[PDB]
């Protein structure tokens, strides 16, 4: 069950991206929208940018350093 | 030389620690598992310098798949892109924490 | 960062401390209390002078015998594999490498010597 | 408002370290060397280590006490030197920290510098773990090798342990 | 509310230290046929109280060559990390609960060491260089002897998490299991934390006090706490280490009551041989310290290996 | 920098002066450069004035041959119009040696300075027009 | 005699030569290694329907796979 | 590069089992041991595949399994497994021997009105056969095939030709 | 220095080199290179003189420091492509600073300036033994990790190594710094050939340490470290002479001698590239570093000093010391001329 | 790229050039020499975490057991040096004459 939660969320996180990085660059030229960073077809794990940038500070310091110098 | 007293002996002692995809010491997996897969069954009887002619992209796929580098050049033209233009004031963005 | 902010508020205590020390109580009124003192008498020079030491194999024996703590600090991990024979044989030969070290330089008088 | 911690430990580590390896006197590279060691386990600690920064803490220090022990033992100068007496080592010194403050200015102002390679300007919260639901975690097996996988390489190094206790003694012997 | 766990930890070690110099010179006094403190103030109290004040009026003042951001960066550092050790100490919940704590207690007292090592060599007058190298030579003794036998110790129940060993000591006490291992730590303890003479050649009548010969009347009070800290810090770590009571479940008092009683009385123990006993000796310490303690340290350490592969008792370690 | 050195095959040989010129003295003063940080390094001039002033005479030496070297090539070349014979560079290659010896204020080392110099400077240029490769195949 | 040259000494190398010899002759060394590989640290899978394997069951209920009972058992 | 594609938030709609986590981790015997018989179909799926976004039905499956068992705890016995996960949510991190008599209630009135045994030691462990719908798909990795092998130089040998072939020294 | 003790360390001697030799893990590696640092140390200082003690100085800094730049290379390889083997590498800079220390360690010519300095202060058993092993485990090293190296880095290094060897060994009037210079300059050779046929460099290796165990046996056989007790035991001992006259011109590298088929079997498979000015330049050097062993044999055997007596006391005891194999590497390094078809044993 | 990376190789740069350039001191050699140890042991600790390849996690206490007994060794050497001269300084070391 807690796999599966994981995978509605990362999905939702890379979904709900892709949608925000289409709408934020689509000015600039060259980028193409969501094409893949490697040559082949398979899922990549991502990284903790590709789910969480842009969160404006406090959300990705709760997220990716809490288990570090937190309880 | 590269001797091989090693194979020889039949006492496998030092190929445990030599690349991902050996034997973690619980079932566990690395963070590229598949990919040096993919360039260890693209590069087995293969004589080193055609593992540079054929299997070049897998194994740039595994250099990527480590440094990520590409990514981290995307994503950072990404931050730049949308630093000059909140700096310009065109739709600073709601996404997050609404919808 | 939160043992971070512990270390902080001991800095800035101590601080206070020095702070409290310095410019409250009262004058500093110098230029003969800042002599050194040996025990009674102004002696020849100061310190820094090279002092040849009595010790030389104690120091470089604590170095080694601390590397063979940090190769054996892992013993709780390694009490839990299936591994069992390979596990008590390491660990029993690295203890008893470290007798047999300190067995040579005992039966040798490398430290009956200027302890 | 920080997120670029482990970067900035790394430039308190970087100032330190420059400063220890400046060679003023030992004693006070030595002072260098344990800011330097002490702020080293916090980056690694601070990146998701859990005990190894701490470990070489102890190891690396107790190795400094003895370093301390031998040069106030051999010899110093009539007066000793610090970092800000001497010509060459306030230059040295200043020129380290100029370095540390020009690297700081053109990555901060910057896209990335490519002195030897193509350095990102972020900092380290990418790339990095996306939450592995482990239990395992990986230092304590990673450090539960070296006994049930770790069978040559245990050997040799007590070994060149024993050597090393062995060569010490005959060394000082060899009078 | 994390500021003021912090003030309620920086608050009572203070009054702890205050009055433990009290408790110093009256069971002192006690021991020695006569009678401590007891005209001024209530009993005995509000005279430290007094000393606290008497020793920041004596306005602190610095040496000739004895470079002065070294000098006032020593005894800081000294009380610095003389309180920085109590941070994941299991009183019933610690302030920060790590993941290892008894490395972090090594690591923090060798840098009490390395306070005092600095303060003695820029106090710069050859006494301070004298007691300097003596402390060096205790601490080449004394950080071998203590952390195997620390290893030792948890090996068998602990596994670094100082919550799981107040879930071990439920049954019986772990001076059991391991009785002749605690003498040889509790000799360590009392050698490491330079007090009580029979372990300790720094603050002897044959020198003039080394690591204080003249360093300034101000931060004789910071050294002084450092050092008095470092007994109360080390009897804490004995009294959580070993022994103690298996504790009232989700009820925190009866637990503080039964560890802060037997934590004293055992700090009043080390008191008690301090009042006892001749000074000691530095050929002698080399000899008896390695000679003595090390083999057999080295026999607890595999027979508490093989323990748990004899009778099965390795560790549920998570 | 081999990417200056190719620079300096990148003129056709042929003439387009001045820039010939420009780079034999940028190869010159950075060899110079490279002996003086060597010569500086190995001796310890006792002090700083005097290390200056060696590396200033390497350097300006130096690079003089590689000035007077390019002039005499530039000259010869736009004269006798042929890009087969290296005679020109052995012209070269022997000026350069001529002064070096003026710069060493001898003339015994200056005399086989021209010929050393002179036969090598034509057998650069004999091996470049015939064509044998750099230091390798690297293949067989 | 053999005692008391240095007697913490012997005692301590007394107490190591039985710390080598006596995990030889040892009756637990067994539960040692069945208790230590029957604590999984992670996910046991499952696996392709079967060519009909009488084992490995369908049903973790089911007592037709490697249990275990001797905990609680002594 | 190559491209990829998403699911977008029209399949992205399963309601999560909002308890908290405490009692999630508290009831998990059970929770094992009645339910979590499809999910074996979606942990295989998830480990032959390697593939998230692919295997996201039986994710809705196991979902509204989840949210069924807590339907049929709450709308049945009883009221003190309430206290029950609250007694088990105070101590820290969880202990299961922090709370027993609350436990074993629980386990009376679930066991004498409901069924459920506990799965007892090791009863949550034991790897299993699983019938699935669809067969196990080949090449799972998006990999091109293999280059080349290698020609194995075979046969009877010869003696040799001219010696050496050096120089000289032949024979 | 108990004589158990010295089997001791020498067997961990040919431990490092072993562990060097046998491993695909390149932290192996970089502990047989310590282990082989740790117990050739005390090799020296056999005798008590400070004279060994500054030897043993230099040599230790300079052999850590290219121990600790390999270590560089190696964690900056694992920066990149992460595998421990002793292959190909993936980074330029890695195979920079490899190179370079190995460059550090075997002796080239930025890098030697430690090479005569070690040499002239310790005995001939620590000068033998360090100049044997020292000079051979990076081979295998160099040999396993060859086809990824810039050429420019070997070839410069090499060319530039048998030219100072060279240029250097003219002006002592010592021994043992002759054949210091005389192991840079082989050294250079066995370099320059690695990245075209290894079996030509593994080759000369077999060759160059049977002619230094014949030199070093030579000259355990007689104390001397002047040429003028080279002209004494002229006097005093015939056949070491001869020997000595027949070794020297098979360092020479003289074709009816066997100090031939190393160069020329290198010019062959050199020459079979289209790199010709390069071996007449370096045959040519290889003519230059000849000379002061002319003048050397011209001080021992083709000319004869005026000898100081007291040899007529010691005609009575004749030569009493202990030869480690004299006789039979003696003709190996000498009759080996014909047996050039014994390339192709080493692979 | 993982940007620390470049503080610390540039900490390895600056302890390789203060390894080699230094006034009188081999005890400050020694030091620097702990000091690239460390630069290497926090650089390659890094790297291990940042590719989760924990079954080697042998290149810390590996690579720093080895490089401290050198560093022991190192330490003697100079309590030798120090023994048969006055003090250990550069100069003072000039004979043994090349
Ligand atoms: C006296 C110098 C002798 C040089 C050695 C003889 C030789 O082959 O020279 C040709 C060498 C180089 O010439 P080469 O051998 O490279 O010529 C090959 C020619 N092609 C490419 C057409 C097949 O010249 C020198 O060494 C010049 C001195
Ligand atoms: C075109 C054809 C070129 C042919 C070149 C042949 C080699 C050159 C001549 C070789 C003989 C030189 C010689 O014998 O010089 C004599 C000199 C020693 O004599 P002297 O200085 O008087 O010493 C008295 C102390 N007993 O000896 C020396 O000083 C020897 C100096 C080294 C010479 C090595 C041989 C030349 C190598 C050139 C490398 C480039």
């Amino acid at each position: 069950l807690l796999q599966a939660e994981k995978d509605r969320r990362v999905l939702q996180m890379l979904r709900e991206n892709l949608e925000e990085e289409a709408t934020i660059m689509k000015d600039v030229p060259g980028w193409k929208v969501g094409e893949s960073v490697f040559h082949t077809t398979r899922w990549v794990t991502p990284m903790m940018g590709e789910l969480y940038g842009l969160r404006t500070g406090e959300e990705i310091l709760s997220s990716t350093y809490g288990f570090i110098w937190y309880t | 030389p590269f001797f091989d007293v090693q194979k020889k002996l039949g006492v496998d002692l030092d190929h445990w620690m030599t690349i991902q995809s050996a034997e973690q010491p619980h079932r566990i997996p690395a963070r590229c598992h598949a990919f040096e897969k993919e360039w260890i069954e693209c590069a087995h009887g293969i004589g080193s310098i055609r593992a540079e002619k054929e299997c070049k992209i897998e194994f740039e796929d595994f250099r990527e798949c480590l440094l990520r580098q590409k990514t981290m050049k995307r994503l950072n033209a990404i931050k730049r892109q949308r630093d000059k233009l909140i700096k310009e004031g065109k739709y600073t963005p709601p996404p997050h924490h609404s919808g | 960062m939160n043992l971070m902010i512990t270390l902080l508020t001991n800095f800035t205590l101590a601080t206070l401390l020095v702070t409290i020390a310095f410019w409250l109580p009262q004058l500093n009124v110098y230029s003969e209390k800042t002599s050194p003192y040996e025990c009674g008498f102004d002696p020849m020079g100061s310190a820094r002078l090279p002092f040849s030491m009595k010790f030389f194999l104690v120091a470089i024996t604590f170095l080694l015998f601390d590397l063979e703590i940090a190769l054996l600090l892992p013993l709780p991990w390694a009490s839990q594999t299936t591994n069992l024979n390979t596990m008590l044989t390491m660990a029993l030969l690295l203890i008893f490498l470290l007798a047999v070290s300190l067995a040579y330089e005992w039966t040798q008088k490398g430290l009956e010597w200027t302890e | 408002m920080m997120t670029y911690i482990v970067f900035i430990l790394s430039i308190i580590f970087v100032m330190g370290f420059v400063g220890f390896s400046s060679k003023p006197s030992p004693i006070y590279g030595g002072l260098g060397l344990i800011v330097s060691g002490g702020v080293g386990c916090g980056i690694v600690l601070n990146f998701g280590g859990s005990f190894l920064g701490l470990m070489v803490f102890l190891i690396y220090l107790g190795g400094m006490m003895v370093v301390f022990g031998y040069t106030t033992a051999m010899a110093t100068e009539q007066y000793p030197e610090v970092w800000v007496s001497n010509k060459v080592v306030l230059g040295t010194f200043i020129t380290g920290l100029l370095m540390e403050f020009l690297m700081v200015y053109y990555v901060l102002k910057d896209k990335e510098v490519e002195i030897v390679f193509k350095f990102n300007g972020m900092g380290d919260w990418v790339i990095y773990d996306t939450g592995d639901s482990g239990f395992f975690s990986e230092e304590a097996m990673g450090i539960a090798a070296l006994y049930s996988y770790g069978t040559w390489l245990v050997i040799v190094t007590g070994w060149s342990l024993l050597i090393g206790v062995v060569v010490i003694m005959e060394i000082t012997r060899g009078n | 509310m994390f500021m003021i766990n912090v003030l309620t930890l920086i608050i009572p070690i203070l009054l702890a230290v205050a009055f433990l110099t009290l408790v110093e010179r009256k069971v002192l006094g006690y021991m020695q046929f006569r009678k401590g403190p007891n005209v001024v103030g209530p009993y005995g109290l509000l005279q430290p109280i007094a000393d606290a004040i008497k020793l920041f009026i004596k306005e602190p003042l610095r040496p000739a060559t004895s470079s002065i951001s070294m000098f006032i960066l020593a005894p800081i550092l000294a009380l610095t990390l003389a309180l920085t050790m109590w941070i994941p100490l299991p009183m019933p919940y610690p302030l920060i609960n790590m993941n290892l704590g008894v490395l972090f207690m090594l690591a923090m007292s060798s840098l009490a060491v390395y306070s005092i090592l600095w303060s003695g060599w820029a106090s710069n007058s050859k006494y301070a260089l004298i007691g300097a190298l003596r402390a060096v030579a205790q601490t080449i003794s004394y950080e071998v002897t203590l952390a195997i036998i620390l290893l030792s110790v948890l090996l068998m129940n602990g596994s670094f998490t100082l919550s799981t060993l107040i879930i071990t000591q439920e049954q019986v006490w772990l001076i059991f299991p391991a009785w002749p291992l605690a003498m040889m730590w509790f000799i360590s303890t009392l050698a490491e934390t330079n007090r009580a003479p029979f372990d300790l050649t720094e603050g002897e009548s044959e020198l003039v006090s080394g690591f204080n010969v003249e360093y300034a009347a101000g931060p004789f009070a910071l050294f002084f706490m450092a050092e008095y800290a470092n007994i109360i810090m080390m009897n804490i770590f004995t009294t959580t280490l070993f022994l103690g009571a298996f504790h009232n479940p989700y009820m925190p008092e009866l637990y503080t009551i039964n560890f802060t009683i037997k934590s004293l009385l055992l700090s009043i123990t080390f008191l008690w041989i301090r009042a006892s006993y001749p000074r000691f000796r530095y050929d002698q310490l080399m000899h008896l310290l390695w000679k003595n303690f090390l083999p057999l340290t080295l026999a607890l350490c595999m027979w508490h290996v093989s323990l748990p592969i004899l009778l099965s008792s390795i560790p549920p370690q998570t | 920098a081999k990417t200056l050195l190719h620079q300096y095959w990148d003129i056709p040989e042929g003439t387009e002066c001045h820039r010939k010129t420009y780079a034999a003295t940028s190869i010159g003063g950075a060899s110079g450069l490279v002996v003086s940080a060597y010569s500086v390094a190995l001796k310890t001039p006792t002090s700083f004035l005097e290390g200056v002033a060696r590396t200033g005479r390497y350097t300006f030496t130096a690079a003089a041959i590689g000035a007077i070297f390019g002039l005499t090539s530039c000259i010869s070349a736009q004269v006798r119009e042929k890009p087969d014979d290296p005679l020109n560079y052995l012209i070269g290659g022997c000026a350069g040696g001529l002064t070096l010896g003026a710069r060493t204020r001898s003339y015994g080392i200056g005399a086989a300075a021209c010929a050393y110099m002179g036969l090598t400077a034509a057998l650069v240029k004999m091996g470049q027009l015939e064509g044998w490769k750099v230091f390798a195949e690297p293949k067989v | 005699n053999v005692w008391a040259k240095e007697p913490v000494l012997v005692a301590s190398f007394a107490i190591a030569g039985l710390a080598v010899i006596l995990p030889t002759l040892s009756p637990y060394t067994k539960y040692s290694l069945m208790i230590n590989r029957a604590t999984p640290y992670n996910y046991p899978v499952p696996l392709r329907d079967d060519g009909n394997m009488p084992d490995v069951p369908s049903h973790p209920q089911d007592p037709q796979g490697p249990s275990l009972e001797w905990l609680k058992r002594l | 590069p190559g491209i990829v594609e998403l699911p977008s938030l029209e399949d992205l709609k399963v309601q999560e089992v909002k308890v908290s986590s405490s009692v999630l981790k508290a009831a998990a015997h059970h929770y094992g041991a009645q339910c979590d018989k499809p999910n074996k179909e979606f942990m295989l799926c998830r480990w032959e595949e390697k593939d998230p976004r692919r295997c996201l039905e039986e994710g809705k499956l196991v979902n509204q399994c989840a949210l069924e068992f807590f339907r049929q705890i709450k709308r049945h016995c009883a009221e003190p497994f309430t206290e029950y996960w609250t007694c088990i949510d105070y101590s820290g991190l969880q202990l299961f021997r922090r709370c027993r008599k609350e436990q074993a209630q629980f386990d009376k009135c679930v066991l004498d009105k409901l069924g459920w045994v506990r799965p007892d030691l090791g009863e949550l462990s034991k790897v299993t056969k699983v019938k699935t719908d669809r067969p196990l798909p080949e090449n799972p990795y998006h990999s091109r095939a293999r280059p080349e092998p290698n020609p194995e130089v075979e046969g009877d040998l010869k003696p040799a030709r001219h010696g050496s072939r050096l120089f000289f020294w032949t024979m | 220095m108990n004589p158990i003790i010295l089997i001791i360390i020498l067997m961990t001697v040919m431990l490092g080199t072993i562990i060097v030799m046998i491993s695909t893990h390149w932290l192996l590696i970089w502990i047989g290179f310590e282990m082989n640092m740790l117990a050739i140390i005390p090799i020296m200082m056999k005798k008590h003189n400070p004279r060994a003690t500054e030897a043993s100085t230099k040599y230790f800094l300079t052999q850590s420091t290219a121990s600790m730049l390999l270590m560089m290379a190696i964690i900056i390889n694992l920066m990149f492509s992460g595998q421990w083997t002793v292959m190909k590498l993936f980074n330029p800079m890695a195979s920079m600073l490899m190179t370079m220390a190995l460059a550090m360690k075997l002796g080239m010519a930025p890098f030697h300036f430690w090479v005569p300095e070690v040499t002239q202060g310790i005995p001939l058993s620590s000068g033998l033994i360090l100049l044997t092993w020292q000079k051979l485990a990076p081979m295998s090293v160099l040999y396993q990790i060859l086809p990824s190296i810039n050429l420019d880095l070997i070839l410069t290094l090499s060319i530039l190594s048998i030219t100072i060897g060279g240029w250097g060994g003219l002006n002592q009037t010592q021994l043992r710094k002759i054949m210091a210079y005389s192991s840079i300059a082989h050294m250079g050779w066995m370099t320059a050939v690695l990245l075209y046929n290894p079996t030509m460099t593994l080759l000369n290796l077999i060759i160059y340490i049977i002619m230094t165990s014949t030199m070093f046996t030579l000259f355990m056989a007689n104390s001397t470290t002047t040429t003028l007790s080279l002209s004494h035991t002229w006097n005093k001992a015939p056949i070491m002479t001869i020997l000595v006259l027949i070794t020297l011109l098979s360092m020479g590298g003289l074709p009816p001698l066997s100090g031939f088929m190393p160069k020329w079997m290198i010019i062959q498979e050199m020459t079979k590239n289209d790199s010709i000015i390069l071996p007449t330049l370096m045959a040519i050097t290889a003519l230059l570093n000849l000379y002061f062993y002319m003048r050397l044999t011209y001080s021992t055997a083709l000319t004869m000093f005026p000898s100081t007596n007291n040899m007529k006391m010691k005609w009575q005891f004749p030569t009493t010391k202990r030869m480690t194999l004299l006789p039979t590497m003696t003709v190996l390094s000498t009759m080996l001329l014909p047996l050039t078809p014994i390339l192709s044993i080493l692979e | 790229m993982s940007l620390v990376y470049m503080n610390i190789m540039m900490a390895f740069t600056v302890s390789l050039t203060g390894l080699l350039m230094y006034r009188s001191h081999l005890m400050s050699s020694l030091l620097c020499l702990e000091g690239m140890m460390l630069s290497l042991f926090i650089l390659a600790t890094l790297m291990i975490l940042n590719s989760h390849f924990t079954l080697a996690s042998m290149m810390p206490i590996i690579l720093l057991v080895f490089a401290a007994c050198e560093a022991a060794l190192g330490l003697s050497l100079l309590v030798m040096v120090s023994n048969t001269y006055g003090t250990d300084y550069v100069q003072n070391l000039n004979l043994l004459q090349c």
